[PDB]
């Protein structure tokens, strides 16, 4: 009865009428000509996204800190510094590899012109 | 096996009507293919059944950004086969409307990179000092995109009254307009980034591909027509 | 305890009977974990303390980080055989 | 220019029965001589006022609500 | 252009008769093998037993031809088409070149006779 | 049913004009459907040749057209309407039918420039299609060979027009 | 080259006394000499009709009622073949000006659900009263009227019933009028059919491009003329086999309750004389000439490996 | 011969204060933000005519 | 209940019209900034032309490829719709001025942020297309990889206050606000902010009809508005403009309802300048340059922001520890 | 591998130009037991090799002029 | 073999004269429709040429 | 009639803003050229583009496009 659940179940309300609107009030009219295995990817491409959980996994774990930060003062703060100086050599580690990287294959071919 | 993706850019950043089959592995391009024909018309089998003054039109038809000097090259090609000589003020006048096509050219195909690249307000501007130019066009000959001026016996007319007074006073602002233009892209840095190691020509291949102008001097190699073979 | 046993249970079922592809088996061990969450989260409730509430937090961190695992895992069995059964591995 | 001092001061001299139309016509606001007009009947305008751009200097009020 | 399409070859001219036969009957086998791609590839209507035999009815209409390099010339042409076709550059309205026989009948009144040319004066 | 009760005089719907409330009705949501048509205006272009500078010049400082409402959604899944400004060449006949397959049904195309309607200076050419009409039905013709900036837009307003008058919910009452 | 299939000869003389030289080869460039005006020319038969019919240059004149869809058949005929004029079936001085210079004159205009301003009685006889008028006033040869299979009046279904009061309509009028009734009709993207879908009832679906070609094919011959012909196709089809064709190619009351309900709108509902229609099935006359009287036959109706092979293959680079 | 890291008159505060603070990248902002007040160059088309000369086909 | 109904649809006419205005809003001033005239065609100088434009494209034919889940494809448009629509509760016009007051309005904020990824991955298994999957792979993980860095901003922001409510990071900011003493934070979120909606900065996929297409349109610029209402609040101030006591001790006398309705004017009135500015700074960003390529964003992203980002993690809390200085609750 | 020969022979007989289909012994050459052109060689050979879902070199297919020889290379796979 | 560049010529040389380049990695045709029959660049070949386009 | 030419060939190459630009024309002595042909620059540009576009990215091989200038009245005619 509060007014934040008018919100959630209002906003559909708004959206099932629009769409209703065009599908009640447009044209379907379609045809063949109107209407229209698999590829290879980079290894970069689901690294982004694999590695990408470890890391939100920390940013939602500094939430506890930061909401007890006068509690926890002299101590918590140090332990979390720990915390964070961990994660950090586990990224270094991350850019120190070039893992992100999709690398172009074909270079100036550097090889010297030599003869006989 | 690396197996190949192939899409194309079709007709439908491809400026028109070109087809370009690509062949990727996943980001990279491993072999390109171009279809051209799209827009092939039969020209100049066209050209072999007109006369030379009826087959002037189709040559500022083709590379319709640049027109006077499309004309320039064909009329100059029936000059020294006629073994004639041009006036002095027709030499002028085309030098003068051969750079000013010059300007239109590059003009159109500096913000068009800009715009398939990312960059919008270069389009418009480059675009407004081609309104610019244009009316001068339109002074000087009939048509303003398609200009009959510069023919095989030299000009097609001679100018206007009042011209020469006018071109003098749109140089004065182009000067500052395009460095304007300039300093958005110059030393912008992700300008830069998009264009610093990409399309790298060496100076040997340049030359063993036939490329010129812009792209054999991209690459070092000091050679222009008009300094070189003047006309 | 009703909804975290019963999701539990159906969850581990439905692992179990799993012949059809592999992605099922990932989300229902997954749905596992969300039922060992609900039993102990409501555990902490009625017993007025937190300490259910940091084995909770601390096993959203480990599920978390046994699906980025996995899933990498997952990866590099495909990496090598384009395709992969319905049947299982 | 681009200013609102001058829709400002061009609606001023031209009237707001004016102004009704000349919005309903176009979208500037202009201030024009009456040069003449047309054997359809279309009102044309010259203006003078300084701070105008080349080839924004004469213009048409037509007659009908579908203009051509 | 250092690189080349797919099914490219390089264009060489034999002087042999017989290595010609060998390359000839080899693009038949190509012609043939792809034909189902041709028919899923241009959305056809019928089914690939035409394709086959509009692929032995072009090749039974150069049979007897003499000349070497005629047939060197010929032999090029076909290996163009097949490239073309089997790379999906050609689309279906000219893919439908082929078979201008077998979409409709195109009316009444086929001329045979000379009188029935004539009523029409070979129209 | 063996009365014909149909009058033997009823106006065209070039020469109707409304009379009922119901007609006054659906002539003002007739109005209100043409100017969202027109006030939002959207050109997919299959030009392939120099008039397309010429349409660039539409979208340029002097002569603009986004104050018109014009903007070009480079796609024929979101374009109202198509411009075939340049050439068309046998090899691009079923290229142009598919970008015009594609569109959605309230779809209108003007052909810009005198190569696209019939051929052009390219007429008597062995690999060149003689206008567009063979291949889209088109509903307004812009002629010249590069067709003024000037006359482009004009054609725009000539489509415009028509666009007033194509009575999408009188057509429904059966004028 | 091309050449004109359509036409038995090049110089032809009709019936009314005009006389026709046809020009050139066949093809879109070149001119028959026929005038002919095809009513209903937005339809689903009559756009294949004038299709084939502005093929070969004949000057076709259609009626429009919508100005929208009609541009569609602008593209089928050479520049200056095809002549759009608007009608409207109540102004009678438009009928009897779109059939003025015609030579033959075609009418489809059937209607399958009555509306606020037309029933069946007022589209199928008393429109082709009024057109069967005009081409009495006219001097027309070779009028063609086109009917529904299953066309009697004592039939319980009022499209059948005016179908047949409309061709006793005509045959009261001009006496010399082809009259011509086909069967179920399929083709591309047809209106209550393979895309309506993609049942002890009996009827033959019939080709459209082949009912299209057989009238042309009676358009320009006159043995033609007073003889009412029937179009159906090889073999004699059920619902259920139609449908279950097209599944592997891919109570009555509050039925008709709910198309009473459907209706009220817009788009084009479902008529409730046509479930009537279905328990109706196609009994044709036999003293009618079908298609091998005009020389043509209707078309019919009717996992280890690659594992091994991706294993030499790359997936990741 | 392009110059090192270490042969040039630039100090890495001094350098990497551009890097960091985006500096030409702000240069080339305010240059379209200087061309939001000016004046636009369109003409209003059934209104007002562009160029003509007489030669004009 | 007559007073909360009346409060929620005031609030959604206001924001539902100011994403319509938003759009009318870029076209004119991106016309502006390339020396030409917006839309005039329309309004008496322009206006409602954006419901023009939904008045046509609601009249638009709707396509549902051969190649489509049809149901998917017409209910991403809505929960991308509705979560982008459902985060703007939480703003506050003033204090406590919200459609739900509610003590952790960041972790709401943050949670209906991360919903918004789905609508795009998900609506990629429409019209299953090799090239219509791996756009859309680019672009999730361009969108989940700068949510990462607008996450982490969100937590430095709140090592100051130690409070998930938001009018009391408002209140908080009373003293100071956050942009002036973290100045390269407010650069950072901008151009996190600018990656989020993927803008055409930061955009690389670009480079449907009808109800697809104005739920996809609705949802990016309530996208735009509500990260700018963020910004607003935890890194400039939300409704705070200056101190305004004497000036009311000037004017009034006793607590009445034009005294509150002044108040509230002068509260939303600073919250929508800040608004209003951030969003031309997005369309003023969107007008000068060019576009990236994924490896030139992946690599700005996670070789550059982000070890910027954990020297930020490390010098916030040391020099809130250095003086000793810990929010309290 | 019995009826493998069988299914040879079964799409063998579907063609023309074969006045006996009965006429098919295993050693069956194209040319002189069956009188087949320079063209059908090639033409019943992919038509024995769709059959299965095999493929083949080509000098692992000139060679094969004969029913015999199509069944001794048949177990390539 | 010489140059790289060279091969586009050749094949435009290729497609309207019907010269052969022996030795030269995909020789097709270009700058003409893929069912073309013809080399139209040809004293025999006429202006219009043979066929022409419509929509059926 | 229009003026005639003397017989002869020649090659004229000028700098077209894209690059060097050519024509060869044959000329009979007749009014009419008896062939011409345009050596457009942006025709070797577009040939080049397979030498350089190997190993690029995808959005790389659109701003090549652009320093290459291919406006395509150049590459077919
Ligand atoms: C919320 C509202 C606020 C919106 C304001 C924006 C106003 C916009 C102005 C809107 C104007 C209406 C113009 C709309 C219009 O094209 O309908 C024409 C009809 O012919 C009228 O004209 C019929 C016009 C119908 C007008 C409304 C009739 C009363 C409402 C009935 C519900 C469309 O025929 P149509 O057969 O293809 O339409 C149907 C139908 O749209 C679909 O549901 C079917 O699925 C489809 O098969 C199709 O058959
Ligand atoms: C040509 O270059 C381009 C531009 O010009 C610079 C653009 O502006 C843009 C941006 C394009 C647009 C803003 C067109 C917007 C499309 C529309 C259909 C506007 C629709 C308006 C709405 C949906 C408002 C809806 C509001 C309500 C329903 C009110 C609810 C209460 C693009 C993509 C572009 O490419
Ligand atoms: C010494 C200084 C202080 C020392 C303390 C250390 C840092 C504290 C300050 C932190 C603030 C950081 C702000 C963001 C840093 C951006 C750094 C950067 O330039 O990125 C470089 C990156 C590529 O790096 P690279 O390959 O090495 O090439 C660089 C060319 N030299 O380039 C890229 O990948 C793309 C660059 C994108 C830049 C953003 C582009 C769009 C956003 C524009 C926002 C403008 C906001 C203006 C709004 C105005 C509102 C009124
Ligand atoms: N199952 C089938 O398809 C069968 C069809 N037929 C008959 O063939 C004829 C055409 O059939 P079909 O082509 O398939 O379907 P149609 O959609 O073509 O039938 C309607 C046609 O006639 C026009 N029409 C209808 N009423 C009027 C009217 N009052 N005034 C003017 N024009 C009108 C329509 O105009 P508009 O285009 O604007 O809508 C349309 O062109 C009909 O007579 C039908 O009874 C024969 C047996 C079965
Ligand atoms: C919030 C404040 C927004 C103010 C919008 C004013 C725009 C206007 O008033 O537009 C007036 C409209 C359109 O008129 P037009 O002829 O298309 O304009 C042409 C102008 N020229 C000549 C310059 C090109 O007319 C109407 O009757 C619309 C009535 C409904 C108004 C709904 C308002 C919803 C908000
Ligand atoms: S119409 Fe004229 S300017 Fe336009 S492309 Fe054709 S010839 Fe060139």
């Amino acid at each position: 009865m509060n007014t934040f659940i008018i919100f959630i179940i209002l906003i559909p309300i708004v959206g099932f009428a629009l769409l209703a609107v065009n599908i009640l009030l447009a044209v379907y009219k379609p045809y063949n000509e109107k209407l229209g295995t698999r590829l290879a990817f980079n290894a970069a491409f689901i690294l982004v996204a694999i590695l990408f959980l470890p890391f939100d996994l920390e940013i939602s774990t500094l939430l506890p800190y930061v909401m007890s930060i006068y509690l926890v003062s002299n101590y918590g703060f140090t332990i979390v510094l720990l915390f964070l100086l961990i994660l950090i050599i586990g990224f270094v580690y991350e850019i120190n590899t070039n893992a992100l990287k999709i690398n172009k294959h074909n270079k100036p071919n550097t090889d010297s012109l030599i003869y006989k | 096996r690396i197996r190949a993706f192939t899409i194309n850019f079709g007709p439908q950043a491809a400026h028109g009507v070109l087809r370009l089959i690509l062949e990727l592995s996943g980001e990279e391009i491993i072999r390109s293919d171009p279809h051209v024909g799209l827009l092939h018309r039969g020209t100049e089998k066209l050209i072999e059944y007109k006369t030379y003054m009826q087959a002037l039109p189709y040559f500022d038809r083709l590379d319709y950004v640049s027109m006077m000097t499309n004309e320039q090259v064909f009329s100059l090609a029936v000059e020294k086969l006629l073994n004639v000589e041009v006036p002095l003020r027709g030499k002028y006048i085309r030098t003068m409307f051969g750079e000013i096509t010059r300007v239109l050219n590059h003009l159109m195909s500096v913000c068009s990179h800009a715009m398939d690249v990312g960059a919008l307000t270069p389009f418009l501007w480059g675009f407004e000092e081609r309104e610019k130019l244009m009316e001068f066009y339109e002074r000087v000959s009939g048509a303003r995109l398609h200009a009959a001026y510069v023919r095989p016996g030299g000009v097609s007319q001679d100018l206007p009254a009042g011209l020469l007074d006018d071109i003098y006073m749109w140089a004065t602002q182009f000067g500052d307009r395009l460095d304007e233009i300039e300093e958005l892209l110059t030393d912008n840095r992700i300008w830069k980034l998009r264009t610093v190691n990409i399309g790298t020509v060496t100076a040997q291949d340049a030359l063993n591909l036939g490329l010129s102008g812009p792209m054999l001097r991209g690459s070092g190699i000091p050679f222009d027509i008009r300094k070189n073979a003047p006309y | 305890m009703f909804i975290g046993t019963i999701i539990l249970v159906l969850s581990f079922l439905g692992f179990v009977f799993n012949r059809r592809n592999i992605i099922l088996a990932f989300i229902c061990l997954e749905t596992m974990l969300l039922g060992i969450n609900l039993i102990l989260l409501r555990n902490s409730v009625l017993f007025d303390d937190i300490s259910g509430s940091l084995f909770a937090i601390v096993i959203i961190i480990l599920a978390g980080v046994e699906s980025a695992i996995g899933l990498s895992l997952l990866v590099s069995y495909y990496r090598l055989r384009g395709v992969i059964n319905s049947y299982g591995i | 220019s681009s200013s609102l001092y001058r829709v400002l001061r061009n609606a001023w001299e031209v009237g707001p029965r004016s102004y009704w139309k000349q919005l309903n016509s176009i979208g500037d606001t202009k201030s024009g001589r009456l040069v003449g007009t047309d054997i359809y009947g279309n009102k044309f305008y010259e203006t003078d006022h300084q701070d105008e751009i080349h080839l924004r200097t004469r213009y048409v009020e037509y007659k009908e609500k579908d203009y051509d | 252009a250092i690189i080349a399409t797919a099914f490219a070859e390089t264009v060489k001219f034999s002087g042999s008769k017989q290595e010609l036969q060998k390359r000839t009957l080899a693009l038949y086998r190509q012609f043939l093998r792809g034909a189902p791609t041709f028919a899923d590839l241009y959305e056809v209507q019928f089914s690939i037993p035409t394709i086959r035999t509009k692929i032995r009815q072009e090749f039974e209409r150069h049979r007897f031809v003499d000349d070497l390099s005629i047939q060197n010339v010929l032999y090029a042409k076909g290996h163009m088409e097949y490239q073309e076709c089997i790379n999906a550059w050609k689309q279906q309205a000219q893919f439908l070149k082929y078979f201008p026989e077998e979409d409709d009948i195109q009316g009444r009144h086929q001329p045979s006779n000379f009188v029935d040319k004539f009523l029409k004066n070979r129209a | 049913v063996s009365s014909s009760s149909m009058p033997t005089d009823f106006p065209l719907p070039s020469q109707q004009k409304p009379n009922s409330a119901v007609d006054y009705t659906l002539t003002t949501l007739d109005a209100v459907a043409n100017w969202a048509r027109q006030g939002s205006f959207w050109p997919v272009t299959f030009g392939l040749a120099c008039c397309a500078v010429e349409m660039m010049h539409v979208s340029a400082p002097r002569y603009d057209q986004d104050r018109l409402g014009i903007i070009f959604r480079a796609s024929p899944r979101q374009s109202d309407i198509m411009i075939v400004a340049g050439t068309l060449t046998n090899k691009m006949a079923p290229v142009l039918r598919q970008v015009y397959d594609q569109m959605p049904e309230p779809r209108w195309v003007i052909s810009m420039g005198s190569c696209a309607n019939g051929g052009g200076y390219y007429h008597f050419s062995y690999s060149v299609v003689r206008g567009c009409d063979r291949i889209v039905p088109v509903d307004v013709y812009v002629p010249g060979c590069p067709p003024t900036s000037e006359a482009l837009m004009y054609g725009v307003f000539q489509l415009q027009r028509k666009m007033r008058n194509t009575k999408i919910t009188r057509m429904w009452y059966r004028k | 080259m091309n050449s004109f299939e359509n036409l038995a000869q090049d110089v032809n003389i009709t019936r009314s006394g005009k006389t026709l030289i046809a020009k050139g080869t066949g093809g879109r460039s070149s001119r028959t000499g026929y005038t002919a005006t095809v009513f209903g020319a937005n339809g689903f038969l009559g756009s294949y009709l004038t299709a084939k019919l502005a093929k070969h240059g004949t000057t076709v004149v259609v009626p429009y009622r919508e100005e929208m869809a009609k541009r569609h058949l602008k593209v089928t005929g050479d520049l200056g073949v095809v002549n759009f004029l608007e009608m409207d079936l109540r102004n009678l001085e438009s009928i009897d000006e779109a059939v003025r210079h015609s030579d033959i004159v075609v009418n489809l205009i059937g209607r399958e659900y009555e509306t606020k301003n037309f029933n069946y009685y007022d589209v199928h006889v008393e429109g082709a009263r009024r057109i069967a008028e005009a081409v009495k006033k006219h001097n027309i040869a070779r009028y063609i009227h086109v009917s529904a299979f299953n066309a009697e009046i004592d039939s319980p279904s009022e499209f059948n019933h005016t179908k047949g009061l409309g061709e006793q309509v005509t045959k009261d009028i001009v006496p010399w009028a082809t009259i011509v009734r086909p069967a179920p009709m399929f083709g591309r993207e047809d209106k209550w059919f393979l895309d309506r879908m993609a049942f002890q009832e009996t009827s033959n679906p019939v080709h459209v491009i082949d009912v299209a070609a057989a009238l042309e094919r009676i358009c320009f011959d006159d043995s033609t003329v007073a003889q009412t012909f029937e179009l159906y196709g090889p073999q004699k089809f059920t619902q259920k086999q139609i449908i279950d064709m097209v599944s592997e190619t891919l109570p009555k009351a509050l039925y008709q309750a709910y198309t009473k309900a459907t209706q009220a709108i817009w788009w084009p509902t479902y008529s409730p004389d046509q479930v009537e229609r279905q328990f109706l099935s196609q009994k044709i006359d036999p003293s009618a000439k079908t298609f091998n009287d005009l020389d043509l036959t209707p078309m019919e109706l009717p996992v280890s490996q690659l594992e091994n092979k991706e294993k030499t293959f790359v997936h990741i680079l | 011969r392009p110059a090192t890291w270490e042969e040039s008159e630039e100090g890495a505060l001094s350098k990497a204060t551009k890097y960091f603070l985006l500096a030409e990248m702000f240069r080339g902002l305010y240059v379209v933000l200087e061309q939001f007040f000016r004046a636009p160059y369109t003409i209003y088309y059934p209104f007002e005519k562009g160029p003509v000369s007489p030669r004009f086909r | 209940m007559i007073i909360n109904i009346v409060e929620i649809l005031i609030f959604l006419v206001c924001v539902l019209f100011s994403v319509a205005y938003l759009t009318v809003a870029e076209r004119k001033t991106l016309a502006y900034m390339q020396r030409r005239l917006g839309p005039n065609f329309v309004g008496y100088y322009g206006l409602l032309q954006a419901f023009a434009d939904a008045v046509k494209l609601l009249l638009k034919e709707i396509v549902l490829p051969k190649e489509s889940n049809y149901i998917i494809l017409v209910i991403s448009p809505l929960i991308t719709l509705i979560t982008a629509l459902i985060g703007w509760v939480v703003i506050p016009l003033g204090p406590g001025i919200t459609l739900g007051e509610l003590n952790l309005g960041i972790l709401f904020s943050l949670a209906i942020g991360s919903l918004g990824v789905f609508g795009s991955l998900l609506s990629g298994w429409s019209s299953n297309s090799k090239y219509s999957l791996l756009g859309s792979i680019r672009s999730t993980a361009q969108l989940i990889s700068y949510e990462l860095i607008l996450t982490s901003i969100f937590i430095i922001i709140i090592m100051f206050v130690s409070s998930l409510n938001i009018t009391t990071i408002i209140e908080t900011q009373r003293v100071v606000w956050y942009c002036i003493p973290l100045l390269p934070l407010l650069l950072i979120f901008f151009i996190a902010s600018v990656a989020e909606t993927a803008r055409p900065p930061f955009d690389l996929t670009e480079s449907y009809s009808g109800s697809p297409f104005v739920f996809f349109f609705l949802a990016e610029y309530s996208n735009i508005i509500l990260i700018s209402a963020f910004n607003g609040y935890l890194l400039l101030g939300g409704y705070l403009s200056f101190n305004y006591s004497y000036l009311f001790n000037i004017l009034f006398n006793d607590y009445s309802y034009v005294s509150f309705l002044f108040e509230g004017l002068i509260n939303s009135s600073a919250y929508a300048i800040k608004l209003v500015f951030l969003m031309f700074s997005f369309i003023w960003v969107r007008a000068a340059f060019p576009r990236f390529t994924y490896d030139n964003l992946i690599n700005f992203c996670w070789i550059i922001l982000l070890p910027l980002l954990f020297g930020i993690f490390l010098i916030i809390p040391s020099t809130l520890y250095i003086f000793d200085s810990f929010p309290t609750l | 591998r019995p009826d493998a020969e069988k299914r040879i022979a079964a799409v063998l007989e579907s063609f023309d130009k074969i006045s006996n289909p009965a006429a098919i012994t295993p050693t069956a050459s194209f040319a002189k037991d069956l009188n087949l052109d320079s063209l059908d060689t090639v033409e019943v050979v992919v038509a024995i090799e769709e059959e299965f879902g095999i493929e083949i070199p080509d000098k692992e297919a000139d060679e094969i002029k004969s029913v015999n020889q199509a069944v001794e290379y048949i177990l390539a796979q | 073999c010489l140059y790289e560049g060279a091969n586009w010529f050749e094949r435009e040389a290729y497609d309207m004269y019907g010269v052969f380049f022996e030795g030269h990695p995909d020789l097709r045709r270009i700058m003409t429709d893929y069912g073309f029959e013809g080399h139209p660049l040809r004293k025999d070949f006429p202006l219009t040429g043979y066929t022409e386009v419509r929509w059926d | 009639k229009g003026y005639s030419v003397p017989p002869g060939e020649t090659y004229t190459a000028i700098e077209a803003p894209k690059g060097e630009m050519g024509v060869y024309v044959v000329s009979d002595g007749s009014e009419r050229p008896y062939k011409c042909k345009i050596r457009a620059p942006g025709f070797a540009h577009l040939g080049a583009f397979d030498h350089i576009a190997r190993g690029h990215f995808l959005p790389d091989a659109v701003a090549i496009i652009g320093t290459m200038d291919l406006v395509f009245g150049e590459v077919d005619r």
